């Protein structure tokens, strides 16, 4: 289980890591 | 090389491989 | 797991993206709403 | 929250806005009937 | 509050128009109003 | 933190905007006001 | 199965990743729609 | 359940300025309309 | 180190990664 | 036909959660 | 199928929000519509 | 053919997957685009 | 364990990415 | 050349069925 | 077929909608309609 | 179904407002009828 | 029901105008006819 | 071509949509033109 | 090369894929576009 | 753990990643939504 | 037809409002002419 | 082809409305005719 | 060539809209004109 | 050229509209004429 | 260039649109005029 | 800034043609009164 | 390089279907702008 | 750099089309304010 | 700068017309006021 | 970092980018705005 | 570096097969 | 190191890559916002 | 079976799977 | 860890090339 | 053939597919 939990956190810090940037550019388009 | 050169080989391929598919996850918006 | 502090770090930074959008919201409604009623109310008022 | 705070400041504007147009509706008018008062009560008279 | 500021520029040309309006209505309300007598005035006397 | 400078900077350009935007606005009323009471008072006085 | 237990540890992991999502979804639905319904009332108002 | 706590959320904020939006509403058409019924009445008695 | 060893770790990966090809689709409005 | 069978099912629990995501933002969005 | 039981939640959580939706639309479209009616009836009743 | 195996289980699973995602996509569509429907004609009655 | 297994294993699990890969390229609009 | 063939079967089978959903919706979207 | 269904559903709440928006499309027309002819008339009759 | 019900409000909304709305109109014309008429006829008989 | 109390408002408002405009109608009407009546008589008398 | 047959199911499977799509295509627009030209018509027939 | 004989292969597989979607896409677009094209025109001649 | 240790470096490497990402995201949004503001605000002084 | 309906209601309230205009314009023009004839008819007898 | 079928149906639909408006201009147009020459030839004769 | 087969049928989709909606606007169009120039003559005529 | 073939026809009936115009206005002015010369001369000779 | 060539045929396209207007202008106008002058002259003659 | 050049370009491109629609107000106003007056003080002294 | 053939394709390709892409945008535009500046210039030829 | 290349092409574009738009737009400007000038003097000269 | 032409052409062809307006004018006021004259001296010597 | 070089090129070529940009928006916004400036003050000049 | 040269000509080979049908598809939908 | 030889190859292979997708880019953007400028610059003309 | 095998096998799936991930990337409009 | 550096700057590599189209295309689209 | 073949020939196949998913991941707007 190793391999699987270590690669699934792989996953979730990219998804983590480019949804700040996502969010970001989302709320600041649809504010102005 | 040997089954363990090839073991820690593939386990690196599968986190940068990972972590490429969680970027084009979180980048959907 | 490995990745709660990653996300700990997106939720922290999220509440601080929201702030900043509602301020910038605002702004910009205040002066549209703005300019429009100023032409407006001085079309009626001749 | 902001919204509720900018609802606000856009109502103070807009009567604000309304204060202004009545004083240069009642100029405006003002003269308008004066002169017309004028010419009708002038030549009704004379 | 450039607002202000436009509504009261606006408020004071539209006095200024008004000044100008009456000086002309006087002008004109008094020449044919001075016709319209002399020519009743000197029909009565002959 | 590049999210803060990235909103400061935002910020800014939108207060320029604001600024030389209500400038444009209040000229260009004033002509088209102006044009309106000059041609509805020379017709009044005349 | 080996892969059987490799699924059932997948379920645990995607329920934690799940509830993450859900949890930063809320909140930024919250607000996006809430500046949309904001400038959409404010310009009806007009 | 997350999905209702947001959906909850939403109708608060949409139930807010559904309010704020008609009371501002109110004042401004009443503006607009005292204007136009002055502006009418005062050049039918005069 | 041992084919059962690379046997088990390859299936770990797999599903992983059919998880994240998962997301993706799913994502797609 | 194991693996195929549990990959596939991993695909197919990846797509249900995602996609409650999806029309749940999907639907609110031109709900308002 | 070891994933009928997500397909079985997903089922049990569309239907859920399908109902949230229609009662927000119920809700903004009826607030547009009679705001815009209002000022629609308001002016034609002059 | 160990591919042609694996290929003739995948179309079986295929066909579960396809009739899951069938029965999902009507339901939503006919959700989205009755309300679409719904706020498009209410607003043509106007 | 064996040879075939890593064989008949590693075919099963590239036709599922490809009809994963598959199901991401058709939901493209 | 068959595990090319079977898997390359496998991605145009993908596509084809989710192309029938990704049509239909923006045919009825379009259509109202 | 789900796909017949999901057209099926759609055709039915199109056809719902159109009967609605007629029938308040006419009563909103003879309103404004009949405001405005009252109008005109009473002001040539008079 | 919720959108007969939505549909149905709307429909009533339009009626009470075509209600006052035609209240509003007859104060109006009548004072407006009511002004010529008066001006008129006293000419007319004295 | 906001909108029956702003229909409300804006009728007591327009008959606040009314009682105002038939006031000064009168006025108005009194001395132009006053006027006339004056110079129809002294002339018949003399 | 062990996926010809999904193609060919695909391309049976098109035809058909496309001729849903006409067909609630017609009677949206019929209902859109045919409420657009009345409101139109009864405006320019007083 | 076992790497030529694969691309070789792909290419040939390739050709068939393309000509698939060729076949569809003419289609699909032929409608979408149509009715697209359709709405605009009728829209115009209003 | 081989795999803690990978992930252990795929962490360093991340921040290296989304630090790039974040340098550029900052720019790039300051320049759309400065022209995108640019363009609104001009037109809304029109 | 609905518009069919709605057209004949809308030129029956027509007919109905011309049936009252032209009751209303006899009244009037007889008391105009009335006190016309009856001056005339007096001053030419004395 | 559904859209040719589609346009001739919009394009009588359109006659038909032509037809209706036509009717209800000839009513407006002969009552409003009918009243002004009848007070004015009234007036002429006697 | 699909892509030569799809551009000519979109072409030809096109070309035959055009003609229809030239037809229709010319039929709308001398309606709305010829509604108006009636107007105009027959107050100038009586 | 359908726009030179509408023009030409519009233009057609305007000028249908003219000579119905020119008609009825010799017979209208003909009358009242007639009447104000007949009154006069009669008035003279006795 | 197709841009340049398109641009060139729709200020021909224009260009003549603007002659046939103007003969329809002269058309109109000059009735106009006719029967106004008509009715004066006539009047002030005789 | 190309932001503030931009800008500062706009507002002195808006003075000029404010100019240039001044000059243009003057000579149609000038020739508008001259005519009135002209016809005016005429028939007044003649 | 392999694929070196299928980019020389898709640039003999693309350039094609620029070429396509202009001829249709001609035409659309031509017959768009036609109508518009028809149904303007004989409003304003009344 | 084929960066500049495309940026070159596409300014060489937008002035092509600001040069050929301003052309039109002077015609057609020019032919609106002809035809109402001709009409406002044409009135007041008559 | 095409602005500027274009307006210093408008402003000759506005010159233009009122040479025009005024020479026809002259015309008009003379005929008037010499049969205004004519029938007041004869009448006045006879 | 092997990729560092990449990321200093893309930095590089933003920073181009963005000037572009600035340069298009500056020429297209300025054509815009003065086009429809030009309109409405010729309009407003009569 | 055989396998990589062909597995890259792959990626190459089936952007550009996809990019000539979104030109199509895009040019022809703007163009209306 | 294997891993770098295989960066090193890839890195030449990706500058083919992006050239070829840097020669297509140019020409489709160059295409694309050259029919979006036409079809914006001739409406403005309008 | 075979390494020979096992090698032959992973060229193929290589090829089809970067086929795949082009169209992916070729279908972002 | 070399399989992992390597293979992690061939995927900034990639979406470094693409960017650069990305945001071009972008600016210039928003800029008219 | 041999372990160092097979070692090889993955570590090419990984960089070309982290490429290609890079590609994806920067078309995203």
């Amino acid at each position: 289980m190793s391999v699987l939990v270590y690669s699934f956190a792989s996953f979730v810090l990219g998804w983590c890591l480019r949804s700040g940037i996502t969010y970001f550019t989302r709320l600041m388009e649809t504010s102005s | 090389a040997d089954f363990d050169t090839i073991y820690q080989a593939m386990i690196q391929i599968s986190v940068v491989l990972c972590f490429a598919l969680g970027i084009i996850a979180g980048g959907q918006r | 797991d490995p990745a709660k502090a990653a996300f700990n770090s997106l939720q922290a930074s999220a509440t601080e993206y929201i702030g900043y959008a509602w301020a910038m919201v605002v702004v910009i409604v205040g002066a549209t709403i703005g300019i429009k009623l100023f032409k407006k109310f001085t079309s009626k008022a001749s």
